[PDB]
Order: C-alpha cells, then structure tokens, then sequence
RNA sequence: UGAAAUAGAACCUGAAACCGUGUGCGUACAAGCAGUAGGAGCCUCAAUUUAUUGGGGUGACUGCGUACCUUUUGUAUAAU
RNA sequence: GGCUCAAACUAGGAGCCGAAGCUGCGGAUUUGAAACUUGUUUUCAAGUGGUAGGGGAGCGUUGUGUAAGCCUGUGAAGGU
C-alpha cells in the first residue's frame, strides 16, 4: 500500500528529471536504486534521494518489508521559478528561468 | 404482422406493441385513436396494398404521454457583417403505442 | 399635497390609520408607552399629533419601530413605511387645512 | 457603485468551454479559439439539418433502385408504376421494405409492372 | 398608502436609456449609430 | 496541535492559461480551418428476467465544410 | 474515369433525379380584422434574409429602500 516521499524544490528542471523518472517508474526498488546509482544524469541523485526517503518511510513509519516493495508511481512537477536578468548585446536584457521541480515517489507492494 | 400508417405528414412501418414517436397530436392521455387510412397491411406471406388505402383495415393506438423534444441550439452568423443570432428549439412529440393491428 | 392626500386616503381604506382623542405619556418611561400600545393592539406604529412632548419623545425613541412626529413635519416615506399609524383628531384637522 | 466582472465572465467563458468539449488543441482549452469552433459547429449543424433530409432521400432512392433492379425494373419506372397504381408509400418505407422484406417488395414491383 | 415595496410609476412613465457599444444584440454595437468613419463619427464632432 | 494542516508559515478561498501522472477508446496506406450530419466497433453505469434498451467516454468509415475582426465594389485571402 | 448504331450533335416523345422554392405535419412571432375582450380566451388574412440605420421588448451584475425582514456553521459568498 502506498508510502510517499516528496522532494519539493529541486534545483533542476522537471523536463530533465522526467527522463530519469520514466526509467525507474514501475520497477522494483533494487533495480531502480541500481539504475539511479549508475545513472549519468543530475536528476538521478535527487530521484535516488527521494526513493531512499520513501523506502525509509515505508520501513520505519509503516513497518513494510522492503524486499517486496516497488516504485508504484512517480511523477515530477514544476516548482517555483527564480527570475533572473541576462544582459545581451546592445544594452538589451533577457529574462532567465532557473526552474525547480517537485519529485513525488510512492512505493508499495 | 405489420402496417404502414400516416401521422404528422410522415409514414411509419409499425408492429404491435411498438412505441412510436410522432408529431404532437391534440388527443388526451390514454385515449384510443383509430386510423383507417393505412397504406399497406402485411400479415406474413399474405400482402395487401391499398389503392391508395386498404378497405376494412384499421389500426388502434394510445397516447401514453406528451413530451417536449430535446433542446437544439440554432446559430446564424454572417462573417465580417456584424450579425449573430442565437435560438433554442424543442419539437413537441407524442408517444404512440399500437395495441393491435387489423387487416 | 395630492400624494399625501392619497396616502392618507389609502391608509384609511386599508385600516392602517387609527384615530385617538389624545396620547400623553405621564412620565418618561418606555414601559408605559408599551402598556398603552398593548391595549391599542399596535405593537408597531407611527404617532402624529398636535405637539411632541419631551417625555413622549423619550419613551418613543428607544422602541424599535415606534416613532413620533409633529403634524407639520410629516413625510410620505414615513407614513407609507410604518405599518400602523396613530393620529389625533386635531392633527387631522390641521392636515385638512394644510392640504 | 462599482461592478466587478469576474464571476459573470467566468460563467460566460465556462459555458463556451463546456460546449467546446471534445475539440482538439486550443479549441477545447482556450476561449478565443473555442468560441469560434462553437459558432462554426452551430453553423455546420444548421446546414446539415437541411442536408440530412437530402442525404437520406438519396439513400432510400438507392436502395429502392437496387430492389427494383433485383426484381427486374429500374427506379424511374418503379416510381412511375407506384404513381400510376396510386400507391402512396413513401421512399423511407419503400427502402425499409426492400432492405428487410424481399417478398413484399417483390409484390410491390409486381403491382408496378402490372400497372406498366 | 401601499407599501414601499409595491409602488410603480405606471406604463409609459419611464423609458430605458440607450447605451452605445454594448454588443450586437443591443442594436447599437460597434458604433452607437454614428455610421462609419467620417467627421461626424469622431469624438468631438458636432453639427455646426 | 488544532474544528479543520492539499489552514504548516510563499500558510483564508484557490479559477484559467501552462505542465505532469493514471484509467477508458482511437491512431503507423493515409492528405487540407480539424468541425458538423450520419455511423460500426469497443469500454463503462443503470435497469431488463438478462447482450435488448437508457446515460456517459472514444470515434473505424461516408457526405458537406478555405478561421474571427476590420476595411472594402469585393477577402480563405499571400490586406490589418 | 472513360465514351464512337455514343455516354457526341440535330429534331422530337416519355419517365425520373433535382433547392432552405411550393405542398404536408408541429411550434414561435409582427401587423391587421372579428368577438368574454389592456394575454381572457379562441380564430382568420398577410407577413417574419439583412449591412449603415430607426423603433420595440427584456436578461444579468454593483449599490439604496423594502430589510431590526428572510436564508445561513443542519453550512453564505466564491470555486468545480
């Protein structure tokens, strides 16, 4: 039954973290942890960190057997954007979106 | 057993105990209406065709209830000519049940 | 003047006007006015008569829907608004002269 | 006496977006595109309410032609034979009979051919 | 003598004022009866 | 703890644009203002003495169909 | 596409298709004419494409009186 971990406010774009999330969605925790620890993407540290938090929650707060757990569902949401100014040529300015994301992971049998 | 009858300017092929829809008839709840102008009555292998009507053939029907038609939206619009028009229409209808068919 | 005339006529016609010989409250005290209204069967009323005494004013003002006005200073919005009207014969005569 | 337009504007726009349910892209999501699609949809409905009677008469005529040619006669002669026989059966009923009852349509064609 | 809730001015006593440029259905949309772009359709136009 | 914690401090409510996840149907031989009038199949709720109707979701296939506003003699206009 | 005693042309003849035209059925409405007569009722006749524009009849929103009323924590406004 579904134990949740949330990692609101990651300093990374949701569009980048979604590629990591798609590969661990639905897998067992062991396979997902392996993928995340041998992944070459920055989103993977955040996803592994939230998955580990979820596993710890399911093992401590609810007393579940992590041997039979799975990544029941995972999705990434856009967080708050920090708005910055980028100077360009000829005295013109551009806005810069330093995007963040919220990572939600739910594990269950 | 089936028959071809007229009602509301339209023609209907009907069988016994069929629930039919026709244009609003000024006839009270539950009354019996008899039509002797049926165009054809078919009893199976026997076929009778009126010229233009079949003598001695009558069909009895009853009005279960009167209901308004489903709302229909009507939109007229002339592009660039500053003209739009909107209307809603419901068509009155009466249910008819055929108790029996006589040839 | 004609609007006032019609308002008074329709008040009489629908029995919302009540003539009294006099209405003098002995002392400034709401309960006495309430007792008088109890016998007159007019919980809510507008009282208009020759002159307004301080004691009757002090008794009337506190009451939710009871108000007292002099005959000269009378308004149609008040006459229409308040459900019942208490009015003296002398005030009525002066309304006749005014209108 | 200021009037704020928020609530009424919201309900006005929701009506259009509700009528625009099922449309593609901006047409079912954003009002500027949805409102045109709803008006154009009403125009199409208004025109096809005229056109549907023609289409169904077309279909009835095709089926009656097929039945008459199965029974050895063409549509333009079968209808003429109906009219000479004083048979008032409409094309909708004639097509229904041709499609679902072959023998009765054969009898009708026999009457028409006897009248011709 | 009636209630303040049920007084009426009578038929013909009151007429609703025209408001220009409030849509197609009002009969005064897009122009307020001024026609098309001439001197008389401009804001500060008069009949000298 | 609080009545309430998607009232947890970016904190009353919390719309839309916009962006996710899940379920149902459709889609990799077919050309266009993307709808509309029909319409098979499928899925889902209710009845009904039990695949037949009613409500809802999708829409194979067929017909028709060149946005809105403005300005013009005249616009799908490749005029705004 | 394809068509040659034509599916071309000429002169006839008979059928059918064919529009929002006309007719059939149901409903709305403007004006006018008759009568229980300010929609109180039923009818009849002629109408009811529309830009600029003129005339008529209403919807919704904010506020004031009606209102010390009525509704409302047994759930107002707002949102869906």
């Amino acid at each position: 039954m579904e134990v949740t971990a949330k990692l609101r406010g990651a300093a990374i774009s949701a569009q980048k973290v979604r590629l990591v999330a798609d590969e661990v969605r639905g897998k067992s925790i062991e396979r997902a942890l392996d993928i995340l620890t041998y992944s070459n993407k920055k989103g993977a540290v955040f996803v592994k960190k939230c998955l580990n938090s979820a596993i710890a929650n399911a093992e401590h707060n609810h007393g579940l057997d992590i041997d039979g757990l799975k990544v029941a569902t995972i999705y990434v949401d856009e967080g708050i954007t920090l708005k910055r100014i980028l100077p360009r040529a000829k005295g013109r300015a551009d806005r810069i979106s330093k995007r963040t994301c919220h990572i939600t992971i739910k594990v269950g049998e | 057993m089936y028959a071809v009858i007229k009602t509301g300017g339209k023609q209907h092929r009907v069988v016994v105990d069929e629930l039919l829809k026709v244009e609003l008839l000024k006839a009270e709840q539950g009354e019996t209406i008899t039509f002797n102008d049926v165009l054809m009555v078919v009893d199976g292998e026997t076929v009778k065709i009126g010229q233009p009507v079949v003598d001695g053939a009558s069909v009895e029907v009853e009005v279960i209830e009167h209901g308004r038609g489903e709302k229909i939206r009507i939109v007229k619009h002339n592009r660039r000519k500053h003209y739009h028009k909107e209307q809603g229409h419901r068509q009155w209808y009466t249910l008819l049940k055929i108790k029996a068919i006589n040839a | 003047r004609g609007a006032m005339q019609c308002i008074l006529a329709e008040l009489i016609r629908q029995e919302r006007l009540i003539l009294v010989e006099e209405l003098t409250i002995s002392a400034p005290k709401t309960k006495e006015l309430i007792a008088k209204l109890s016998e007159l069967n007019a919980p809510r009323a507008l009282i208009i008569t020759k002159e307004v005494d301080e004691n009757l004013y002090l008794a009337a003002r506190n009451i939710p829907h009871v108000n007292v006005l002099d005959t000269s200073e009378v308004d149609p919005v008040s006459l229409i608004a308040f459900d019942k009207v208490i009015m003296s014969v002398e005030a009525a005569k002066q309304f006749e002269e005014a209108l | 006496a200021r009037v704020k337009r928020g609530v009424q504007a919201n309900r006005r726009h929701k009506k259009i977006l509700k009528r625009a349910k099922g449309y593609y892209g901006a047409r079912s999501r954003v009002y500027r595109v949805a409102v045109q699609a709803v008006t154009k949809a009403g125009q199409y409905a208004y025109r096809d309410r005229r056109n549907k009677k023609r289409t169904f008469r077309r279909l009835w005529i095709a089926r009656i032609n097929a039945g008459a040619r199965l029974n050895g006669l063409s549509y333009s002669r079968f209808i003429n034979g109906m009219k000479k026989a004083n048979i008032t059966i409409d094309r909708r009923v004639l097509a229904d009979i041709a499609m679902h009852d072959a023998a009765t349509f054969g009898a009708l064609v026999e009457k028409a051919k006897a009248e011709l | 003598g009636l209630r303040l809730n049920e007084l009426s001015p009578g038929v013909g006593a009151k007429k609703t004022a025209q408001r220009r440029g409030r849509g197609i259905g009002s009969g005064l949309g897009k122009t307020g009866g001024r026609g098309v772009k001439g001197q008389k359709s401009r804001s500060g136009s008069s009949i000298r």
